[PDB]
């Protein structure tokens, strides 16, 4: 096996099932959480590996790059197809329940409005420390081709909603947008309630588009808030349909569609309880 | 730049 098999091969078969008892009332140890973790591949794709001439210009950071069997790529309207996002399978593998992405570049806004006309996107799921560009406007702006204009904005403790039209020619769709703040990267938030009431807000989030699409998920690299937010989404849809949860598995699923999702042991960590707190929160 |  080549360094490459045996990465894949370990993202393919690694797991580890808990019933919603053992992750509650009798859950891994913090070490033994850091070091299943520290088990597992990052997968990432080197700059060699991508052969996108053109593509440097648009990435945030060097060595965060899209896996290229799953990246998202632009159609010709809207020279190159290029974006730094990939498509993120979800529950039971379902294909591109989300699409991962790094928060837009002033360069790459256009972009990144163009995959979401593109891709039918209804929902953008945005992970931030309001401590990037605004690539949405204040009451109307246009970029490239697309005129976006703000018909409300909500504001709660958790999370700001913003419910956004966009605009291409003579057709308008509806994009709802959701600003979550106080994760800063490379940690986590320091409670777990305010992130569980923005998974419920996407779970209560209408479909608006023509065909289901991909929920956007971002945030400045689009790895580690952005795989932890995706992670816990999955995970608490295991603990509700199944009454289990394979925590290591999720991660090993985000990691093969793009490199690095999730980035700390304390992130997986957190993870756990986050998902232990889910199960307590379900009904009956 | 760099990420990790
Ligand atoms: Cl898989
Ligand atoms: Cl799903
Ligand atoms: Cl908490």
């Amino acid at each position: 096996n080549t360094p490459r098999e045996v990465t894949l091969h370990f993202l393919r078969t690694a797991g580890h099932p808990l019933t919603r008892w053992a992750l509650q009332r009798q859950p891994p140890s913090p070490k033994q959480l850091e070091e299943e973790f520290l088990k597992i591949p990052s997968n990432f794709v080197s700059p060699e590996d991508l052969d996108i001439p053109g593509h440097a210009s648009k990435d945030r950071y060097k060595d965060i790059l899209p896996n290229p069997q799953s990246r998202v790529c632009l159609g010709r309207a809207q020279d190159g197809d290029y974006i730094n996002a990939n498509y993120i399978r979800g529950y039971d593998g379902k294909e591109k329940v989300y699409i991962a992405t790094q928060g837009p570049m002033p360069n790459t806004v256009s972009d990144f409005w163009e995959m979401v006309w593109q891709e039918e996107v209804s929902l953008i799921v945005m992970l931030t420390q309001l401590r990037c560009v605004h690539y949405w406007p204040t009451e109307e702006e246009t970029y490239g081709p697309f005129q976006i204009r703000i018909q409300d904005m909500k504001e709660c403790p958790e999370y700001t909603v913003r419910q956004l039209t966009i605009q291409y020619q003579e057709e308008r769709r509806s994009v709802k947008h959701i600003l979550f703040s106080a994760w800063p990267d490379h940690q986590t938030p320091e409670s777990a309630g305010p992130l569980l009431r923005l998974v419920a807000e996407v779970e209560e989030s209408p479909e608006t588009a023509a065909h289901p699409g991909p929920i956007v998920v971002h945030s400045s690299a689009g790895i580690g808030r952005t795989g932890c937010f995706i992670a816990t989404r999955i995970g608490c849809q295991q603990l509700k349909a199944r009454g289990e949860v394979d925590i290591l598995g999720i991660v090993c699923q985000l990691r093969l569609d793009r490199g690095g999702m999730i980035q700390t042991a304390e992130q997986y960590q957190f993870l756990h309880h986050t998902l232990a707190l889910y199960a307590g929160q379900l009904p009956e | 730049d760099e990420y990790v």
